[PDB]
């Protein structure tokens, strides 16, 4: 059977109010989560302070 | 090859081609002068496999000359392939032989079944014509 | 150019000092309402008779 | 392969093409949805108005017979009317309370039908294909512009925006021929 | 199996054999009377499709009495291996699939037909 | 083949996976629907085509073919792949009025005898020169990357990419045609 | 598309199918109105290879009158899978490439002989069905 390491990317499109992500499992197979990240861009119409 | 023919009255039998399954072997009772006749057989009530390379006859009558066996692959996936399983060898060579097997069935079957079905429908229009 | 700035929380009550020297938490007045610690200003619950 | 694709619309696809400028995905149908999809329309149908009233070699009707009433003799002005001149001479013509009014005379009281030049307004799914992009992509530039600022977006839209127009530019020269030494003959 | 008659008369028809590409689809219109008179319509100018499995005429049934579908399966490449990629299930399910197809077609298609021929005289 | 060209290829698949290089990813090697990127690439894939196809090209424009009327009503239909239309050496006032041929000089549509045009249809996008392909799929990726994803680096090359290729098209196209200045004109 | 005639006396001839191996080419003679003296050419004697695509003949052509080429794929496996080793794409490109030839051959054979059958049959059914229903209908 497959057991191993690595990473993996996909893609997320959308607004950052609206969107939601999700894990699920039901197999006979062990499963382990180190760490996430994400990319974005970003837009300001007034300097804050 | 793919079709064969023996004659009648013999207690033992072999097959001469490779199979995936026992159900894909097909034997029939032929009577060469009946075309509307030719009726054919079953497994547990009128043969009995004894060895994966010979066949038996339980119960035979005396109205026939001939016995056909040919070979029938079905267009089913043999195997099935899940997440969260192991690889086998077989199954990579099984898989790949099906479709092999089918392409000879064919070959064989097609032409000489155009005969039978290309003759009926034109004594049925013989006989529409005049009555 | 155009600035700006935003309140976190309201969790002050009413004050009588100076404005100059006021929190960013601390309104003027206050009837009828609840500061709880995870949901912001309320309304206060009805009486049964 | 190939791309047989799955109930096309001539609008719906125009909305996802505008919608793809800041980076959403697409919608299935146009009753429901945000803001944005009731955003993007009045854009698109204001840009298709400005655009088709400029005067093309498939738009300009020389000959054209108003008819007027026969209960009281007037003319109606609808609203779908772009363009109101003559072939070879001044015009005066202008609406008045929802009527043609004609002020050389300063009345509005007709009473024959009157030959005019005039240009009408179109459905967009059945002008060329050359001019409906053009006006997607004028109208997902202002779209981009007035509610999501992007660098990156921009400077590109410009870009095409040019080869689009020049495009339109050699498609219009095509359908006429407008040669300059016909009606000349002599020994 | 891999062939379909229908009577004319209507505006939509539906789809029951199984497929890998929407390419692989053909129509045809049917007359009973003379076997000159078939004709292969052609996608967008006559026929649209609605979802995975609805199709909608758009010309005219004047002389013709049976409608024909069946398929033919193409001869490229669907999946391709390469190196450093995910691999699931379905990508070997497809790649034996395509192989099956083919060979089930071949073989059936021809006598079907006669099936229908021969019993409908 | 390590060698000559690999047995029996896709040339969507291959383009779709060659857009996605663009970004920095591997190979989708299925081409799928429920994936996102594959759906956005698709749309912006065909519009190019299309966009480019319309342009008119020596191996493109049909200049004599025949369109015929129908039996009941005398009219024309309009269908969805044709791209321009237009009369040989002469002004033309044709345009797609309610998905019928209507003519602005007659102001009908009441065409009854077959008449003959010059127009331009459709193709699909295996079927074109190897260089129209390139230039295609350059300029979709610009736009696929322009849009969907931001890198600095993948633009500064494209550019150049889409010039160089611009100019062997046209040398391409200069050399089906000889266009001779001279054509017939001889005397004493 | 696996079956191709071109008229002989050239001396030089194309190839328009892929193939596995160079083994799986077959190169005939034939004779149109006597077919019961074809001949079968054979590598190294008679023909020779110029590029992957292209071939020279090396033979009298005096006799006959079209050069028939095809492709006829084996039967034994390529690909040896055993457990303990690692799996490559290569193998499995092989795999699937060769049952989808075979089968493609398997089809254009088929076919040949069907089709003739087929519609010779269905031409006369329907003749003859509407000629008796009309036929009769009318007279009652």
């Amino acid at each position: 059977t497959n057991i191993g390491d690595g990473q993996y990317r996909f893609a997320m499109n959308g607004n950052a109010l609206t969107t939601s992500l999700t894990l699920e499992s039901n197999y006979p197979t062990p499963v382990s989560i180190v760490g996430c990240g994400w990319e974005a861009s970003y837009a300001k119409k007034a300097r804050s302070v | 090859s793919t079709i064969t023919q023996f004659p009648s009255g013999n207690t033992q039998y072999r097959i001469e081609f490779d199979y995936l399954a026992r159900t894909f072997v097909v034997v029939t009772l032929v009577n060469s002068s009946n075309p509307t006749l030719n009726r054919v057989l079953e497994v547990g009530r009128d043969y009995r496999f004894l060895n994966p390379t010979m066949i038996e006859m339980l119960v035979d009558q005396s109205g026939f000359d001939i016995v056909r066996i040919h070979r029938q692959t079905g267009t089913d996936l043999v195997v099935d392939f899940r997440n969260g399983s192991v690889l086998t060898a077989s199954d990579l060579t099984n898989s790949e032989l099906q479709a092999i097997h089918i392409a000879e069935e064919g070959r064989d079957q097609t032409v000489d079944l155009a005969k039978e079905y290309a003759d009926a429908a034109g004594s049925s229009a013989g006989n529409a014509k005049d009555s | 150019p155009l600035i700006t700035q935003s309140i976190k929380n309201l969790k002050g009550g009413i004050s009588q000092q100076p404005d100059i020297l006021r929190f960013s938490d601390q309104g003027e007045s206050q009837v009828n309402c609840w500061s709880s610690e995870s949901d912001g200003l309320q309304k206060r619950p009805p009486t049964v008779f | 392969a190939q791309y047989i694709p799955l109930n096309a619309n001539d609008d719906l696809d125009a909305i996802n093409d505008m919608l793809a400028a800041i980076g959403e995905p697409a919608v299935l149908q146009l009753d429901e949805g945000n803001a944005d999809v009731s955003n993007a329309q009045r854009i698109l149908h204001r840009v298709n108005r400005q655009v088709q009233a400029k005067g093309w070699n498939f738009n300009i009707n020389e000959a054209a017979v108003l008819t007027p009433d026969v209960q009281d003799n007037r003319i109606r002005f609808l609203p779908s009317y772009l363009r109101v001149m003559t072939a070879g001479a001044t015009s005066y013509y202008s609406n008045m309370g929802g009527y043609l009014y004609d002020l050389s005379t300063q009345s509005t009281t007709f009473t024959d039908p009157i030959t005019v030049e005039l240009v009408e307004m179109k459905p967009f799914s059945e002008m060329p294909v050359v001019f409906r992009d053009y006006i997607v992509t004028k109208a997902s530039r202002e779209f981009n512009a007035k509610f999501f600022g992007s660098p990156e977006s921009e400077l590109y839209l410009r870009e095409q925006e040019a080869e689009l127009y020049q495009q339109v530019m050699e498609y219009e020269m095509d359908t006429g021929r407008y040669n300059m030494m016909s009606d000349i003959g002599r020994d």
